[PDB]
RNA sequence: UUGACAUUAUUGUCAGGUGGGGAGUAAAGUUACCACAGGGAUAACUGGCUUGUGGCAGUCAAGCGUUCAUAGCGACAUUGCUCGGCUCUUCCUAUCAUACCGAAGCAGAAUUCGGUAA
């Protein structure tokens, strides 16, 4: 356990401002349960304030998680963003991408999302900004970097990609 | 079927039974192929063998099986005269 | 992942007429050697639809579906819906009949349309009122004759012959929607003595 | 004659001469065409829907429309869901991964249909090891306020990280301690959980090394430890929360018995909420018990559940 | 002078590897067969 | 690549392979249960595989569950003095099964 | 950050937990978990190929082991559960039929196995 530097926020925040747009604003100030985020053994742990200011009372090596992980800081000193975030993401997302009933458990096993699925995505998206998987009910699947535009992807063959898989929620079962 | 049976094809002693289907097998198929041949041709090569065999055995102990009368499905009373002429429950075992 | 490619021609029938095998809760199965009939009436009929399968051959079961397997034409597997469906009537019957094709096919369709009405006489004693009739049936010099019984003994008779076949056979599913269980069946129209009577000369 | 079945119990299941001793002795041989006959069902597929991300009336539907028969259980909670036929991987649903469902056993679900978690307050932990029970503790709650996890098992910690993430808790501190040094690390005022350090273990359908390997060294330290593990909870307060997974009487109803006495600030409230048996009294020699009617039993056969005790403690000062 | 030192010893690498890994294949194997 | 040796794969199949990217392993090639005899008492006990222990030769094929000569595999005893452990001594590339020898 | 005590919410002490956050006496090991770019080393030559009887462990056990059964190997058995297809020519026999034989509860008929046979 301990808090990030000014600099390693930063890095955080701009990896969540990737899926996220500007609205990262809704993430840290909320004066009720203002949500801080803290990190033990080199990935950060997102948890209610006093949920984590009474855990600090943990020893280092007892510790194992702390609520909800959004990922690691690796060795080179970048920000990995593991499928945990999900929960906090989705309810965030701004570049939003659904799939076929059918063409589900493909992307389920770790396969990129095809053009064979076509219907009502979001709009106005970059080439290579960060998109976020729904499935009837709007069931978070998980990350992805898209492939290319809204527009480059209608006009496409359905066999070529249009968001390389990042993260899915099949990381569950492991 | 009715009164009688003496239309069932033989019973081999069960090793004279193995050098019928295992030396058809030998006969009936193709035998040679070298080592430097595909790998496709080498594959069907031994699957065919491998089902003709099957085949072989199952032929035979089909023969057996419809051959004989099924003895609680033929009669009352040659239900219980091979009942009485052969341990009926070792003639079902 | 179905079983065989006679599955694909019944989910395609169901989009053509109105969805009526989702709302349908029990349905009798003929003829289905392949499950590629009760597998279709499984994820369209809503859970525990209890759907019954009838079939020459004897083979395995499947779960969620109980399926009998004996004759067609006897009265002893009547006595075996008899056995189980009496308390409930069919709100669909099912027909994949087909014979083993190869002979002549003057017999091959003949036999397929004497099969068609002895599948008829187990429908029209166990269907409900305003149900329906689908049936596999061979395009001959008597299918103008089992569309007429057809007409007669139900409401709207519609042929149909879907895509995913095999566009090569000479194949008809026709559906029988609508059906009108009457008190007074007439006995000499039923049987196949009668039904293929040919039309005298001109 | 007794030794007749204690032949028809050793050879026909293949049984410890130990433990069919041990668990006939007072009991009926209707009682013994219950337990004994119950060990070949093994398990019914119950289901825990998981109230964050979404209600059971939402999820009847979602199974249903992909061809899972489904029912309710008796009287406690409609989250309770019964699978009786479905071709759909039991595991593998795209349902299950998003975290809207849990699949338990009907045993996992009592130990905190008795605990009352309300807004706002902590609930400490020692041993959940799979943390399907800790789920039923964040959901209640309704993501409020403190939910520590623990278990003393490096390697079984992977399981609560993985179904708390899965599941969605966001309050969680998944530690691993030692629990009988537990108090000295925080001791939180709100109220604890504790299930099944066990070597009496009911239920050999599930394990069946419990069949063969049990002898009479584990009914010594390990009754001992989660003896010990009370004394630990009765020092962190407030309503206790210690329960088992064992019809045997070395594991409840000996071991809270002991607890009772040794504390004057402890009080046995009424456990359950909807169903479940009366207790006994005399335990086979053992000690008066008008006090202990409260705790609840639950059998394989009576109920299809699988056979454990539940104790529901108090304390004031 | 790296790569140089690949070049030239790069083939005695491989046979000694592989070797000490056979050599570890009997050590283990030994270690079973004692006992 | 795709692994034409024959191999035991645990329960937890569906999602397992963090660390093994494009190592196919055919559901042919997928033997359960172990023709395990046993050394004391010269009785043969045809028992299910639990766990892939220690496979010589290579330490990926440990991680694979790779069945090759002198792999130590562990054995369930659900039917059952027994040891839980057994050293494979076939090559079930070549014949049928999978034959092993407790220790 | 928790308990105990006093103030009788607020504030103090003591005791319990964390504590490279500050005072005093950072980053590094590993890698066959290994994923991508680069350098090496060869792969894929009937050395008469190929066919019908599995494998593992034990039970025998002709002998040989440098003497020799107690340095060990060990055959046949046995016991353990379990790319396809149209058309022609020629050739091969490992022959389905036709020819002649042998065995078979082979009454006759029909048949099963086997031999010669292209």
């Amino acid at each position: 356990m301990r808090q990030l530097t000014e600099e390693e926020t930063k890095v955080v925040f701009e990896k969540l401002a990737g899926y996220i747009g500007r609205n990262i604003s809704f993430l840290v100030d909320n004066k009720e349960l203002p949500h801080v985020f803290r990190l033990q053994k080199d990935r950060v742990y997102y948890v209610p304030d006093h949920v984590a200011k009474l855990a600090t009372s943990v020893a280092r090596p007892n510790l194992m998680s702390l609520g909800i992980c959004l990922g690691k800081f690796t060795k080179t000193g970048k920000f990995r963003l593991h499928i945990t975030s999900l929960t906090v993401l989705a309810k965030h997302a701004k570049y939003k991408i659904w799939i076929k009933p059918n063409g589900e458990m493909p992307f389920l096993y770790g396969n990129h999302v095809l053009k064979a699925h076509v219907g009502k995505m979001s709009d106005d998206i970059p080439e290579h900004a960060g998109v976020i998987v729904f499935a009837m009910n709007d069931v978070p699947l998980g990350f992805g970097v898209s492939a290319k535009s809204t527009s480059e992807s209608r006009n496409m063959q359905p066999t070529g990609i249009v968001a390389f898989r990042q993260a899915d929620i099949g990381e569950y079962l492991r | 079927m009715q009164l009688s049976w003496k239309d069932i094809p033989t019973v081999a002693p069960a090793n004279d039974l193995l050098d019928i289907v295992l030396n058809r097998t030998q006969r009936k198929t193709p035998t040679v192929i070298r080592p430097g041949f595909k790998i496709t041709r080498i594959r069907a090569f031994y699957m065919r063998k491998v089902k003709y065999t099957g085949e072989g055995f199952v032929e035979k102990f089909e023969d057996i099986l419809k051959g004989f009368p099924n003895i609680n499905d033929v009669h009352p009373f040659h239900r219980d005269l091979m009942d009485t002429l052969y341990e009926k429950n070792h003639y079902k075992i | 992942g179905y079983r065989a490619r006679s599955s694909f021609k019944i989910i395609q029938i169901n989009e053509k007429y109105g969805h009526f095998l989702e709302k349908s809760k029990v349905v009798i199965d003929l003829c289905a050697a392949p499950g590629s009939w009760c597998q279709v009436a499984s994820k369209l009929c809503p859970v525990n639809s209890l759907i019954i399968g009838v079939d020459i051959v004897p083979m395995k079961p499947m779960p969620n579906v109980i399926t009998f397997q004996s004759d067609i034409t006897t009265e002893d597997c009547r006595s075996k819906l008899r056995g189980y469906m009496k308390t409930w009537k069919a709100d669909t019957v099912l027909h994949d009949g087909a014979p083993n094709v190869g002979l002549g096919w003057v017999q091959d369709a003949f036999t397929q349309s004497q099969l068609t009405l002895q599948a008829l006489k187990l429908a029209v004693e166990n269907l409900v009122v305003n149900g329906t009739f689908v049936t596999k049936i061979f395009r001959s010099k008597d299918y103008n004759k089992l569309i007429w019984v057809f007409q007669q003994l139900f409401e709207k008779v519609e042929a149909t012959k879907p895509p995913a076949s095999r566009n090569v056979s000479a194949e008809i599913f026709v559906v029988c929607k609508g059906f009108k269980a009457p008190k007074r069946l007439d006995p000499r129209l039923l049987d196949p003595k009668e039904v293929f009577e040919e039309l005298p000369d001109g | 004659y007794v030794d007749r079945l204690l032949k028809d119990i050793c050879e026909y299941f293949g049984y410890t001469p130990f433990l069919a001793e041990k668990l006939f002795n007072l009991f009926s041989p209707a009682e013994a065409m219950e337990f004994f006959e119950a060990n070949e069902i093994a398990r019914p597929i119950t289901i825990r829907t998981n109230t964050l991300k979404t209600r059971r009336r939402d999820l009847a539907q979602t199974l249903v429309n992909r061809g899972v028969n489904l029912q309710p259980i008796g009287s406690w909670t409609k989250v309770g869901l019964q699978i009786f036929d479905s071709q759909v991987p039991i595991g593998a649903t795209p349902e299950y991964l998003a975290g809207h469902y849990i699949l338990q056993a009907a045993s996992s679900f009592l130990p905190v249909i008795a605990l009352d978690p309300h807004e706002n307050e902590r609930i400490l932990d020692m041993a959940a090891a799979p943390g399907g029970k800790t789920t039923y503790i964040s959901a209640m709650m309704k993501n409020t306020g403190c939910v520590f996890a623990n278990d003393a098992n490096k390697s079984r910690t992977k399981s609560l990280i993985a179904n708390i993430h899965r599941l969605g808790c966001t309050n969680t501190i998944v530690c691993n301690y030692d629990a009988r040094e537990f108090p000295k690390v925080i001791g939180g005022f709100d109220r604890i959980l504790l299930d099944a350090p066990c070597s009496g273990t009911g239920v050999i359908g599930k394990d069946q090394s419990v069949k063969v390997s049990r002898t009479e060294k584990d009914f010594i330290q390990i009754p001992h430890l989660q003896k010990q593990l009370l004394l630990s909870a009765i020092d962190s307060v407030g309503v206790i929360v210690y329960s088992t997974c064992s019809v045997a009487v070395e594991e409840d109803e000996a071991v809270i018995d002991y607890a009772l006495r040794k504390r004057p600030n402890v009080k046995l409230v009424d456990t359950g909420l909807a169903i479940g048996k009366e207790a006994f009294t005399s335990y086979r020699g053992k000690k008066f018990h008008p006090s202990v009617k409260l705790a609840r039993r639950y059998y394989p056969h009576t109920y299809n559940v699988d056979g454990f005790f539940v104790a529901k403690f108090q304390k004031i000062g | 002078r790296r790569q140089r030192q690949l070049k030239k010893f790069g083939k005695q690498v491989q046979n000694a590897t592989l070797q000490k890994r056979q050599l570890e294949k009997r050590e283990t194997l030994e270690k079973i067969k004692s006992l | 690549r795709m692994i034409t040796k024959h191999t035991f794969v645990g329960e937890g199949f569906t999602r397992r392979p963090v660390k093994m990217e494009r190592i196919i392993r055919p559901s042919a090639l997928r033997q359960k249960k172990a023709n395990v005899t046993h050394p004391e008492l010269g009785v043969t006990v045809f028992l299910p595989i639990l766990a892939v222990k220690k496979n010589p030769q290579s330490p990926m094929y440990t991680q694979l569950g790779v069945l090759t000569k002198g792999t130590i595999i562990e054995v369930n005893v659900s039917e059952l003095v027994w040891g839980k452990y057994a050293q494979v001594t076939n090559e079930p590339d070549r014949d049928g099964c999978v034959n092993a020898v407790l220790l």
